[PDB]
């Protein structure tokens, strides 16, 4: 016959494919004449508008004032928000708590140096023990949130340097195996859950992960340029296969924090300059209460 | 507005024009605190 | 009624062939990038 | 002149009063005729339908089965709500956490003896170490809420006794004075605040307060009695001179739960006649958000 | 922003940004010989895009 069953991988997307079939089950067809769609305007201009520096953002309690930004970043242009219903899986009635956890929390601040060799933090690992968030995260075993990131870095007119900052979606970390590669070593729990204070790259170029940061670019990003801007500000979606997810067992991305070009001065300047970064959640959505769990 | 004195100390008193301003300098010590003051407006303190 | 505080923009294209070339002459600023 | 300021402190009232006057200010007039309003219905009747032993009420993640029920109280004839924008008075948004907050919270366990003098818990002193509740009341400056109380008594068809459960607003305690009346103590706040775990009358009669226990009653009540039904519902909305206040330092007022009719049965049958206090706060709102504090 | 800029002709771009304007001489822009003035009679060449 022809008629049959709605089983194929790929029937909820606005992408048609012409196939061939003779078994009752979708999936047993051919791949078919691919479409040619395409959207390159989510990853080369991702940008805000698609005096930019000047600016001010407010959520919750908090407000930031930028004016040497770089304009805003918006992962994958697509914007946070709370889970519909057609995609949602569990039943009970979710808490969205709004201004007691979207809002600002500035975590510790870091010390740029001419040899640092670059830091990270993953999410939502990074809050998990922070105020009202941490708290509903504690209590609650489904959790599901947006991200609005904020790195800051003041310099002179004098000083010089690049910190290229991003976001990289299901961070997972690598060992350097023992050196020769015999030894099938893995992260400890501290350096893939780092908490807030962030841990150290040893080896950037790699990104600790095997994969060469020349590339990092093609996730969402924007850079520190020392003479051009003093921050960098990424929105950032809920990203998993999962509508919702456990705060703790799972990390959706870590930001990374890289001195692409060295840190650079004459002696006699400021050789103090710190990094510092403020994230907010958005759309923090939370499920399945119970007691607290710290883990 | 009018002038806060956020920086009245006991050691201004005899050089006044100093409690109205105070400063801030290259740090070496991140996130330290610069100065802290109650926002109660009809409370004696700098406010007055 | 009581209380007041309780009342994506890229999309896809069909692209099946490369994009084509327009003729220009000698002539805003788009050389320069804000990367 | 006649025509003056509208400065009497009875000017907000759908009762107006027949006055007498020369000065520009309203407070300076005389009291005048009294008209002839009255609510007899919301203290001798503020029952629920204004079979009723049969129940089910759900709220949050909880749901209770009374069926022994003496039907359900609704203090003063008032459902709780959300603070209205026209007595609000703090600008911030407040964060209305809804199910993570409003739902049955079950405390400690006491036991009725044949000589027990009776107990009392204070609200919200009692859940502010207890679930995300407490935590949004640790966080904030400002809370309001309404409260659902459930209290519950078995016992066999052998059994007897009866206590009164009342709610009284501003339950403030005094002490016995040195006895003589000559010493001027004060409880000390174990005995203020108890906490989760309640405290002990000493003086039933009197309250331990100065008032006679026998017109307590005037008060949103209900009885168990032994013989008739098992456990009593009270709805309180939220009462004090302000539209927010401090969890910590303020308790709106305490719950009393004590024998009039002390407990009797004949030996043989079981001893063990426990009580159990299950408490759901309504419309919680907070504001004021800032780092937690426990006291 | 008539310091900001960008000039292109031929295979070749100047990108100014710290300009003073740019100057016209005498008002006039370049422009082929018009027959009217013209006086030698064979067809000139105009080469285009590699001397320009
Ligand atoms: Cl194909
Ligand atoms: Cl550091
Ligand atoms: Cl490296
Ligand atoms: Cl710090
Ligand atoms: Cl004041
Ligand atoms: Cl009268
Ligand atoms: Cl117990
Ligand atoms: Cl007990
Ligand atoms: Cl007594």
């Amino acid at each position: 016959g022809s008629h049959e069953n709605s089983n194929s991988a790929s029937e909820g997307s606005t992408i048609n494919y012409t196939t061939i079939n003779y078994y009752k089950d979708a999936y047993a067809a051919s791949a078919g004449r691919q479409d040619m769609s395409q959207d390159p305007k989510k990853f080369t201009d991702p940008v805000m508008d698609v005096s930019d520096r000047v600016a001010q953002l407010t959520i919750g309690n908090s407000t930031i004032t930028t004016q040497e930004a770089a304009n805003i970043v918006i992962a994958y242009g697509e914007w946070p928000e709370y889970c519909p219903d057609t995609d949602a899986t569990a039943v009970d009635k979710p808490t969205r708590p709004d201004v007691s956890v979207n809002r600002f929390f500035t975590l510790d601040t870091k010390s740029w140096a001419k040899d640092s060799k670059g830091w990270y933090w993953k999410f939502p690992d990074v809050l998990t023990e922070v105020g009202v968030f941490g708290q509903n995260a504690q209590f609650h075993y489904l959790y599901r949130s947006g991200f609005c990131v904020h790195v800051q870095c003041n310099a002179s007119k004098f000083h010089q340097g690049a910190l290229l900052v991003a976001v990289l979606p299901e961070y997972v970390l690598g060992t350097i195996a023992g050196g020769t590669g015999n030894e099938n070593s893995h992260p400890p729990y501290a350096t893939t859950q780092p908490g807030q204070v962030g841990a150290v790259l040893t080896h950037p170029y790699v990104l600790d992960a095997g994969i060469p940061l020349s590339q990092l670019t093609v996730c969402p990003h924007q850079w520190i340029n020392l003479r051009t801007n003093n921050c960098a500000t990424i929105i950032v979606p809920y990203m998993n296969t999962v509508p919702f997810d456990s705060a703790l067992n799972h990390c959706n991305f870590g930001l990374l924090v890289i001195p692409v070009v060295p840190l650079d001065f004459n002696t006699g300047a400021t050789s103090e300059i710190p990094i510092t970064v403020t994230i907010a959640p958005m759309c923090a959505e939370f499920a399945g209460l119970r007691q607290a769990v710290k883990q | 507005e009018t002038i806060l004195e956020v920086n009245n100390l006991k050691t201004n008193e005899t050089t006044p024009m100093q409690r109205l301003c105070f400063p801030v300098s290259v740090q070496s010590k991140t996130g330290e605190l610069c100065a802290a003051f109650r926002a109660d407006p009809g409370r004696d303190g700098p406010w007055q | 009624d009581p209380i007041a505080d309780m009342i994506s923009l890229t999309a896809l294209q069909v692209l099946p062939t490369a994009a084509n070339t327009e003729a220009s002459s000698h002539r805003v600023v788009p050389a320069l990038q804000a990367a």
